[PDB]
Protein backbone atom coordinates (compact mmCIF):
# COMPACT_ATOMS: atom_id res chain seq x y z
CA UNK A 1 0.00 0.00 0.00
CA UNK A 2 1.05 3.64 0.32
CA UNK A 3 4.39 4.84 1.76
CA UNK A 4 3.91 8.30 3.22
CA UNK A 5 7.50 8.85 4.38
CA UNK A 6 8.13 11.88 6.54
CA UNK A 7 6.81 15.41 6.14
CA UNK A 8 6.71 19.07 7.19
CA UNK A 9 3.92 20.80 9.07
CA UNK A 10 3.09 23.84 6.90
CA UNK A 11 2.51 26.38 9.65
CA UNK A 12 1.27 29.98 9.14
CA UNK B 1 -24.20 20.90 -11.58
CA UNK B 2 -24.27 24.11 -13.53
CA UNK B 3 -22.42 23.94 -16.77
CA UNK B 4 -20.05 26.68 -17.77
CA UNK B 5 -17.84 27.51 -20.66
CA UNK B 6 -14.15 27.71 -19.94
CA UNK B 7 -12.51 31.11 -20.26
CA UNK B 8 -9.04 32.57 -19.57
CA UNK B 9 -8.01 33.66 -16.07
CA UNK B 10 -7.20 37.20 -15.06
CA UNK B 11 -6.25 36.23 -11.49
CA UNK B 12 -3.29 33.82 -12.06
CA UNK B 13 -3.59 31.93 -8.70
CA UNK B 14 -3.88 28.17 -9.40
CA UNK B 15 -6.51 27.63 -6.71
CA UNK B 16 -8.87 30.30 -7.93
CA UNK B 17 -11.74 30.15 -10.42
CA UNK B 18 -13.86 33.14 -11.20
CA UNK B 19 -17.58 33.50 -11.91
CA UNK B 20 -19.86 36.51 -12.46
CA UNK B 21 -21.60 37.70 -9.31
CA UNK B 22 -25.05 36.84 -10.77
CA UNK B 23 -23.88 33.26 -11.43
CA UNK B 24 -22.44 33.04 -7.90
CA UNK B 25 -25.79 34.29 -6.50
CA UNK B 26 -27.74 31.78 -8.59
CA UNK B 27 -25.57 28.91 -7.35
CA UNK B 28 -25.68 30.23 -3.76
CA UNK B 29 -21.86 30.45 -3.68
CA UNK B 30 -20.03 32.91 -1.43
CA UNK B 31 -16.71 34.47 -2.12
CA UNK B 32 -13.99 32.00 -0.97
CA UNK B 33 -16.19 28.87 -1.05
CA UNK B 34 -14.74 25.54 -2.15
CA UNK B 35 -16.20 24.26 -5.41
CA UNK B 36 -16.02 20.89 -7.15
CA UNK B 37 -15.30 21.01 -10.87
CA UNK B 38 -15.84 18.26 -13.49
CA UNK B 39 -14.03 18.26 -16.77
CA UNK B 40 -13.26 15.76 -19.48
CA UNK B 41 -12.10 12.20 -19.18
CA UNK B 42 -13.83 11.87 -15.79
CA UNK B 43 -11.40 14.43 -14.27
CA UNK B 44 -12.31 16.39 -11.16
CA UNK B 45 -10.84 19.36 -9.35
CA UNK B 46 -11.42 21.48 -6.21
CA UNK B 47 -10.98 25.27 -6.31
CA UNK B 48 -11.83 28.49 -4.52
CA UNK B 49 -14.47 30.62 -6.20
CA UNK B 50 -14.22 34.44 -6.43
CA UNK B 51 -16.32 36.90 -8.48
CA UNK B 52 -14.99 38.72 -11.50
CA UNK B 53 -16.79 41.71 -12.94
CA UNK B 54 -15.99 41.00 -16.59
CA UNK B 55 -16.84 37.33 -16.53
CA UNK B 56 -19.89 36.31 -18.66
CA UNK B 57 -22.61 34.63 -16.68
CA UNK B 58 -22.26 31.39 -18.59
CA UNK B 59 -18.47 31.29 -18.29
CA UNK B 60 -15.76 30.39 -15.81
CA UNK B 61 -12.32 31.93 -15.70
CA UNK B 62 -9.64 29.36 -14.90
CA UNK B 63 -5.90 29.27 -15.36
CA UNK B 64 -3.97 26.87 -17.51
CA UNK B 65 -3.01 24.65 -14.61
CA UNK B 66 -6.62 24.00 -13.67
CA UNK B 67 -7.61 23.59 -17.35
CA UNK B 68 -4.87 20.93 -17.81
CA UNK B 69 -5.93 19.18 -14.66
CA UNK B 70 -9.49 18.99 -15.98
CA UNK B 71 -8.31 18.09 -19.56
CA UNK B 72 -10.14 20.99 -21.02
CA UNK B 73 -9.19 23.82 -23.36
CA UNK B 74 -10.52 27.36 -23.65
CA UNK B 75 -14.09 27.11 -25.00
CA UNK B 76 -14.81 23.62 -23.59
CA UNK B 77 -17.51 23.11 -20.91
CA UNK B 78 -17.20 22.08 -17.30
CA UNK B 79 -19.60 21.52 -14.49
CA UNK B 80 -19.46 23.24 -11.12
CA UNK B 81 -21.02 22.60 -7.76
CA UNK B 82 -20.50 23.63 -4.16
CA UNK B 83 -18.18 21.42 -2.20
CA UNK B 84 -18.85 22.46 1.41
CA UNK B 85 -17.71 19.25 3.07
CA UNK B 86 -13.97 19.79 2.42
CA UNK B 87 -12.01 19.61 5.65
CA UNK B 88 -8.61 20.80 6.70
CA UNK B 89 -6.08 18.15 5.81
CA UNK B 90 -4.15 16.13 8.37
CA UNK B 91 -1.53 15.36 5.75
CA UNK B 92 -0.89 15.23 2.09
CA UNK B 93 1.68 13.55 -0.11
CA UNK B 94 2.82 15.15 -3.32
CA UNK B 95 5.52 13.92 -5.74
CA UNK B 96 7.27 15.83 -8.51
CA UNK B 97 6.93 14.93 -12.16
CA UNK B 98 10.24 13.32 -13.26
CA UNK B 99 10.82 15.46 -16.31
CA UNK B 100 10.52 18.71 -14.22
CA UNK B 101 13.08 17.56 -11.59
CA UNK B 102 15.71 15.97 -13.88
CA UNK B 103 19.11 16.43 -12.29
CA UNK B 104 19.76 18.39 -9.11
CA UNK B 105 16.80 19.97 -7.37
CA UNK B 106 16.94 21.85 -3.97
CA UNK B 107 14.61 20.78 -1.15
CA UNK B 108 11.14 20.61 -2.68
CA UNK B 109 9.38 21.82 0.50
CA UNK B 110 11.64 24.80 1.06
CA UNK B 111 11.92 25.99 -2.53
CA UNK B 112 8.49 25.12 -3.92
CA UNK B 113 5.81 23.69 -1.67
CA UNK B 114 6.11 25.90 1.40
CA UNK B 115 5.92 29.20 -0.48
CA UNK B 116 3.16 27.73 -2.70
CA UNK B 117 0.93 26.61 0.19
CA UNK B 118 1.77 29.05 2.97
CA UNK B 119 -1.37 30.87 4.15
CA UNK B 120 -3.14 30.09 0.84
CA UNK B 121 -5.61 27.51 2.23
CA UNK B 122 -5.50 25.68 -1.12
CA UNK B 123 -8.08 22.99 -1.74
CA UNK B 124 -6.53 19.99 -3.41
CA UNK B 125 -7.61 16.65 -4.71
CA UNK B 126 -5.90 13.30 -4.99
CA UNK B 127 -4.66 13.03 -8.57
CA UNK B 128 -4.28 16.78 -9.17
CA UNK B 129 -1.28 18.07 -11.02
CA UNK B 130 -0.14 21.55 -10.03
CA UNK B 131 2.72 23.81 -11.05
CA UNK B 132 5.01 25.81 -8.77
CA UNK B 133 7.45 28.40 -10.02
CA UNK B 134 10.65 28.41 -7.89
CA UNK B 135 12.59 31.17 -9.76
CA UNK B 136 12.98 30.31 -12.63
CA UNK B 137 12.34 26.63 -12.48
CA UNK B 138 8.84 25.37 -12.72
CA UNK B 139 8.17 22.11 -11.05
CA UNK B 140 5.04 20.11 -11.49
CA UNK B 141 3.69 17.96 -8.74
CA UNK B 142 1.10 15.28 -8.43
CA UNK B 143 -1.06 14.77 -5.37
CA UNK B 144 -0.63 11.08 -4.59
CA UNK B 145 -2.46 11.04 -1.31
CA UNK B 146 -4.57 13.22 0.96
CA UNK B 147 -5.95 12.60 4.39
CA UNK B 148 -8.87 12.95 4.52
CA UNK B 149 -9.25 11.38 1.09
CA UNK B 150 -9.77 12.29 -1.72
CA UNK B 151 -9.70 16.00 -1.00
CA UNK B 152 -8.75 18.50 1.64
CA UNK B 153 -7.71 22.03 2.38
CA UNK B 154 -3.98 22.55 2.98
CA UNK B 155 -3.97 24.43 6.29
CA UNK B 156 -1.32 25.36 8.92
CA UNK B 157 -1.55 22.04 10.74
CA UNK B 158 -1.46 20.00 7.51
CA UNK B 159 1.74 17.94 7.26
CA UNK B 160 3.21 18.08 3.77
CA UNK B 161 5.05 14.97 2.58
CA UNK B 162 7.10 15.02 -0.58
CA UNK B 163 9.51 12.08 -0.33
CA UNK B 164 9.58 9.39 -2.89
CA UNK B 165 10.38 8.55 -6.47
CA UNK B 166 9.43 11.14 -9.11
CA UNK B 167 6.30 10.40 -11.14
CA UNK B 168 6.61 9.62 -14.87
CA UNK B 169 4.72 11.85 -17.26
CA UNK B 170 1.36 10.78 -18.91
Amino acid sequence: RHNWGQGFRLGD
Amino acid sequence: PNRLIVDEAINEDNSVVSLSQPKMDELQLFRGDTVLLKGKKRREAVCIVLSDDTCSDEKIRMNRVVRNNLRVRLGDVISIQPCPDVKYGKRIHVLPIDDTVEGITGNLFEVYLKPYFLEAYRPIRKGDIFLVRGGMRAVEFKVVETDPSPYCIVAPDTVIHCEGEPIKRE
